[PDB]
């Protein structure tokens, strides 16, 4: 349906959240959270979330619908152009307990949408999951389901360089072609896999699969990237620019030389 | 998931009723690959009869272009309206593997077409069905691409998949050598330029000592 | 978005600067990179794990 | 003549400019500035006839002007020779173009000239340090 | 005051109608606006010299050109003060040389 | 190719071979050479450089200098005419033979960029060819010509990134 | 043992604050460390409110000579580096979020305020000089963090200070290493005039255990966002306002040579970090065509 775009600031959010939680308790508990951003026509954009406060009595949870109302007279002031999206929780697959919750946070907005972040996991991908509420009717009544949908990481250059400060904790072009360096080594660790993949399905090491030998071909296919005769013009331009200033950039270290050698100069050579 | 319902649906069907499950298949909107289909002893047991000719449609359908039924029209069987399009759409991303601009002198002749108008309206219910993705530019007549599917293949082209992904995993491995290479002499030149500099300060400070005589 | 140019006639949409498309094909081509890998990795694991331990303990 | 002058009706603001030019020639505080005055209000009138315009007709132009496309030209020639009118003539089918300066081309050009000269006196200044450090000049004797 | 009223709404109409086109026909206004080829031109001319239509005329094609595209214009227009700048603390560098 | 060592040969063979003089054949070499490459400047500086003694003796040289002003006072019909007027033996023959090839392509490259409309009469003279025969030949490289007025129309036929990381080098010093 | 720093000791940090070692020695704290939460929020904040200044709080609390940042709320005020004390503009907001904190675990209290520089570096004016001082006489402790956001996007770093002021009537003993930073020429007399007044603290950056572990599984489709970004068309209107800077440098240059101390030094500084910034701009781009647009037949 919808096309969501995730901030990892959500995710930092939410295992901050978590983190503090297990740490003033002893024991993991399950958090409540809610999701702001912008919305426009059929792309989601989740930029930021806030905390939510929730009171279990006897064996059912609920959201304090006033402390949630006080949170969105407070975080309106700030970021104006961002509304509710939806809610996120900490566990594994969807449970009774969240879509009876999903029920209560529907009451406020029509299409909520629910993330999941399982934080014990024991695979090797990201464990946020997000999910659509789906009404349906069946055997004489209106049963809820939740439909999964997939998420795409947003793009903002301080975003990415405060998120690579963050992982990494420790001449100039020794320092930044360091952070290129990581990420070709990611990509050929990929296509050297995927070419190992083709190669023994060729020779015959595991059953033929025709979906992933066809998503190879048209993989292969999209090489080059865009060489149109237009792309060789700015290109070229860009290119050109940057020498042009590169050039500038040299003749003025060279006046500064300059400068610094005629000063030496007229005090040792100096007849006056 | 429709190819699969279908071939679910021809576990044991042969003759004439298989016949009529290819058809349908290849009728059926939104299945615009079919090599799994092929795969089946039966389906391919059809070039010993006088079934070759829905056989050879098959391949057509997998493997072949629109022009290609027009050397073949006679031999092979009448082709229905649905499948004409799917074989005009299955054309269009043939076209479009090659090429990421292609022409609309091109998509005419190919396609067998005489209007712009009708052109631009199939390459518009082309991109309706997610196979390809593109944009119509008419100043230039140009077909811009920005993606499109990967149609079947033969057991003799994934050798060429090897060849053009050897060359990507060693332009990988040369750049990043070439990277490792300006880092080095970057560090060399960085400390070999503060050596020069400490030495002429220190032999500054040695001529400013022994000038105390 | 978009302008009219009356003397041939023409209306113009939006035109898709070379560069930033440039960037935009890039993503696409390495998520559809990612998404083969993934693809492999859950249709064979035994194999993908073979496959991982080569490259990254060589 | 003002108020035909701001509305671009040059034709007659002119003519009524020239019916009065001998009489102030008799005033006694005007006269030597006559000359100087009508020539710099005829040439702020064809800056202001080619503004709105980016490809003029000759023709009107000097029909609006009293005066023939052979003058004219000149005229328009003296005035594009010096920064006043971004223009070009086409003197085949005597149409009046307004051409419009590339900022990139421009700053190029200009950059690769000033690096050109500052190598130039680069190495002429390294000259006069070696002559100076030498010590060379011709004694009178 | 006539004329003075059946001139201001002809200029907002003016105004209004070339807002979504780069390149418009002088003919073509002739006939929203009840006016002739040869007034529509001077209306244009007015309205182009009092800075309210950023366009300018074509007299041999009877076209209005508008003007719609901003090249970058600030990075130039920094490169030729700096090389401006250059190219005058070269020669007082090189002065002291004397 | 090959006709520029005979060049830096026979300059070699004037410095410092002879003693002050060189030999006529080296010597006309040299400046029937001088022309190939479209040198005047040097050229014009041999012929008044060589003694008043060969040009009375080897009258031949006499008439090499009589190609090259047709180069000087540029003149395609007259450098053609003069080129077929005199011969000498086995050493400016093939000198004369790349000397043909070279101004008829000069010729076309001229007329191919300052003319756009040019008199097939006058087309004849700068090529070098009759004039039927120019115009036949034109039609094949794509220029229309015009008939039954004669207005042939010419027309127009890998360590970046240690480059790169030098000059950041050098700014940080 | 790595998510110990994240337990919070309600007595430990009343007894420290009731003994206030702070107020014997001027040159107390010494070490900020900040969680990667807080600096990315920080970071976010700072870019979304554009070319314009905007401020926020920070909470956290002291350990021993370390001022330890968890978190950080942006404050809705507007008109900061011109206005003393902005923050009590929204004071009661300051009340209505802590408050709110308290209820879902945020127990830690106001530590320090942040706002942002963007484009002529970190440092203290006069205004912010005079607001740490009112912070530090009322609310002991405290600390001053300045953000670029421009600048960490042109130059890949992230650019951050954490600084404190000195007690009116002070004298400051030495300390004058000045490590050079880009200041434009419109602001060059507020850095000279206010530069001994205060001190930076030493900035260090801590994650919890859970966010190495999404981080390090994070690193597997963020690697697309590295190698398909432009540095060049983002930040181009920086190295615009840069040229300008430093051509009007250029002049004051040329205006002492004709005769503030060594100017031509200081220009050419900032010539050579703005043409590095822009060759390393074109570096990614020729490694990004090497390897995307040359994989033809
Ligand atoms: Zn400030």
């Amino acid at each position: 349906s919808v096309s969501v775009a995730l901030h990892p600031l959500v995710i930092l959010n939410i295992s901050d959240h978590w983190i503090r939680m297990r740490s003033q308790e002893g024991r993991p508990v399950q958090v409540i959270g809610a999701l702001i951003g912008k919305q426009e026509g059929r792309n989601i954009e989740v930029m930021n979330s806030f905390e939510l406060l929730s009171h279990t009595v006897e064996e059912k949870i609920i959201i304090d619908k006033e402390y949630y109302y006080t949170k969105e007279e407070q975080f309106k002031q700030v970021f104006k152009e961002l509304e509710f999206l939806g809610w996120y929780t900490t566990g594994g697959p969807p449970d009774p307990s969240d879509i009876h919750v999903h029920k209560q946070v529907c009451e406020i907005i029509e299409s909520p949408l629910f993330l999941k972040l399982n934080p014990m996991t024991k695979h090797t991908d990201l464990p946020v999951s997000v999910f659509e509420s789906v009404i349906d009717i069946i055997n004489g009544e209106a049963t809820m389901l939740f439909a999964e949908l997939t998420y795409t990481l947003a793009t903002e250059e301080a975003e990415r360089i405060g998120v690579d400060h963050v992982a990494r904790m420790t001449s100039t072009v020794a320092e930044h072609l360091i952070a290129q360096h990581s990420a070709i080594k990611m990509l050929h660790s990929r296509v050297k896999l995927i070419l190992e993949y083709v190669k023994a399905s060729e020779a015959g090491e595991v059953p033929f699969n025709h979906e992933i030998l066809r998503e190879a071909y048209a993989l292969c296919h999209c090489l080059p990237v865009l060489s149109t005769d237009k792309f060789k013009t700015d290109f070229y331009d860009q290119c050109n620019d940057v020498g042009l200033m590169a050039y500038l950039g040299t003749i003025t270290k060279t006046c500064n030389t300059m400068n610094q050698f005629v000063n030496k100069f007229n005090v040792l050579y100096d007849r006056q | 998931n429709l190819l699969e319902q279908f071939i679910l649906l021809a576990k044991g069907t042969s003759g004439s009723a298989l016949t009529a499950l290819i058809s349908q298949v290849l009728e059926a909107p939104g299945v615009y690959v079919f090599g799994e289909l092929l795969e089946l002893a039966n389906v391919q047991e059809l070039a010993e009869g006088a079934n070759a000719a829905y056989l050879q449609l098959l391949n057509l359908f997998a493997y072949g272009t629109y022009p290609d039924y027009i050397a073949n029209k006679e031999s092979l069987p009448e082709l229905s309206t649905a499948q004409q399009n799917k074989l005009k759409h299955l054309t269009i991303v043939s076209l479009a593997s090659r090429m990421k601009c292609i022409p609309y002198s091109v998509l005419l002749k190919d396609l067998e077409m005489r209007n712009l108008r009708e052109l631009e309206d199939l390459i518009i219910e082309a991109v309706y069905t997610d196979i390809i993705q593109g944009k119509l530019d008419q100043r230039n007549q140009l077909l811009e691409v920005d993606f499109c599917i990967g149609r079947d293949i033969r057991k003799k082209d994934i050798n060429n998949i090897v060849k053009t992904l050897h060359e990507w995993c060693d332009g990988c491995e040369a750049v990043l050598l070439g990277i490792e290479q300006q880092v080095l002499r970057a560090n060399q030149y960085k400390e070999n330029h503060n050596r020069t500099q400490q030495q002429v300060e220190a032999e500054v400070t040695n001529i400013k000592k022994t000038l105390k005589a | 978005n978009g302008f009219i140019d009356q003397i041939d006639g023409i209306v113009h949409f939006e035109t898709r600067e070379a560069l930033p498309t440039w960037d935009k094909q890039i993503q696409s081509l390495c998520f559809q990179v990612n998404n083969l890998l993934e693809k492999i990795s859950q249709t064979a694991p035994e194999w993908t794990a073979q496959a991982m331990e080569a490259q990254m303990a060589q | 003549i003002i108020f035909k002058f701001y509305e671009s009706k040059y034709a007659s603001c002119l003519k009524m400019l020239d019916e009065m030019k001998d009489n102030l020639l008799l005033d006694m505080y005007l006269a030597p500035h006559v000359r100087t005055l009508y020539t710099q209000i005829r040439n702020r009138a064809l800056i202001q006839y080619f503004s709105p315009y980016v490809s003029a007709d000759m023709h009107r132009m000097a029909a609006a002007f009293n005066t023939t496309v052979a003058a004219l030209e000149d005229e328009l020639t003296q005035l594009i020779l010096e920064g006043l009118i971004s223009a070009r003539v086409d003197s085949h089918s005597k149409i009046l173009y307004a051409r419009d300066v590339d900022q990139r081309s421009t700053t190029f050009e200009k950059s690769l000239l000033m690096g050109k000269e500052f190598q130039r006196r680069a190495k002429a200044m390294m000259l006069r340090a070696a002559v100076l450090r030498n010590q060379i000049h011709v004694k009178s004797p | 005051h006539i004329e003075e009223l059946l001139r201001n709404i002809r200029t907002q109409v003016l105004i209004k109608l070339i807002k979504p086109y780069t390149r418009i026909h002088i003919p073509f206004i002739s006939k929203e606006l009840n006016i002739d080829v040869a007034d529509v031109e001077s209306l244009l001319v007015q309205c182009i010299l009092d800075n309210t239509i950023h366009g300018r005329i074509d007299q041999v094609n009877q076209l209005l050109e508008l003007d719609h595209q901003k090249r970058g214009g600030a990075r130039y227009t920094a490169l030729d003060k700096w090389t401006n700048q250059l190219n005058s603390l070269n020669q007082a560098v090189v002065s002291k040389l004397a | 190719f090959s006709f520029k060592k005979l060049l830096d040969q026979c300059e070699n063979q004037e410095l410092e071979a002879p003693g002050g003089i060189a030999t006529p054949p080296v010597y006309g070499q040299l400046l029937a050479l001088y022309l190939l490459h479209n040198d005047m400047n040097n050229a014009r500086y041999l012929w008044k450089r060589i003694p008043p003694a060969i040009k009375s003796a080897n009258s031949e040289l006499g008439g090499i200098w009589s190609v090259g002003q047709r180069i000087w006072q540029r003149d395609f019909p007259g450098i053609y005419t003069t080129i077929n007027a005199h011969q000498w033996s086995e050493t400016v023959q093939p000198i004369m033979e790349a000397l043909r090839d070279a101004t008829r392509r000069r010729a076309f490259a001229l007329v191919s960029q300052a003319y756009t409309s040019i008199i097939a009469d006058d087309f004849a003279a700068f090529v070098g060819l009759p004039v039927e025969e120019a115009v036949k030949g034109i039609l094949e490289q794509g220029w229309q010509a015009d008939s039954t007025t004669r207005m042939v129309l010419p027309r127009k036929p890998e360590q970046q990134l240690a480059r790169l990381t030098d000059y950041v080098a050098f700014l940080e010093n | 043992s790595i998510d110990e720093i994240y337990k919070y000791d309600k007595k430990q940090q009343q007894e420290i604050l009731a003994a206030k070692p702070w107020t014997k020695d001027h040159h107390y704290f010494k070490y900020c460390k900040i969680s990667a939460l807080a600096l990315l929020k920080m970071v976010m904040h700072a870019r979304s409110g554009g070319n314009l200044e905007v401020m926020g709080l920070m909470l956290g609390k002291v350990d021993g000579e370390t001022m330890i940042i968890m978190d950080s709320f942006a404050l809705p005020v507007e008109g900061t580096e011109t206005r003393v004390n902005a923050q009590a503009a929204a004071y009661e907001y300051m009340a209505a979020y802590i408050e709110n904190a308290k209820q879902v675990g945020r127990l830690e209290n106001a530590i320090g305020w942040y706002h942002s520089h963007p484009g002529y570096g970190c440092w203290l004016s006069g205004i912010d000089v005079s607001t740490q001082m009112l912070n530090q006489q009322f609310q002991e402790p405290f600390v001053a963090v300045v953000i670029d956001p421009t600048r960490t996007i042109s130059a890949g770093k992230v650019n951050l200070g954490a600084f404190r002021t000195y007690p009116k009537g002070y004298k400051p003993p030495d300390e004058g290493p000045s490590e050079y930073q880009t200041i434009p020429l419109n602001k060059i007399e507020d850095f000279g005039v206010h530069c001994k007044q205060y001190y930076a603290l030493e900035v260090s950056y801590f994650k919890s255990s859970l966010d190495r572990k999404l981080l390090e599984l994070l690193w597997n489709k963020y690697w697309v966002n590295t190698l398909s970004s432009s540095s060049l068309l983002t930040n181009a209107d920086y190295t615009t306002g840069q040229v300008f800077d430093l051509s009007e440098k250029l002049e004051q240059s040329e205006a002492q040579l004709g005769r503030s101390e060594d100017k031509l030094a200081k220009a050419t500084r900032d010539s050579c970090k703005t043409t590095i910034e822009a060759i390393h701009g074109l570096m990614s781009q020729v490694i990004k065509d090497k390897l995307f647009n040359q994989i033809n037949i």
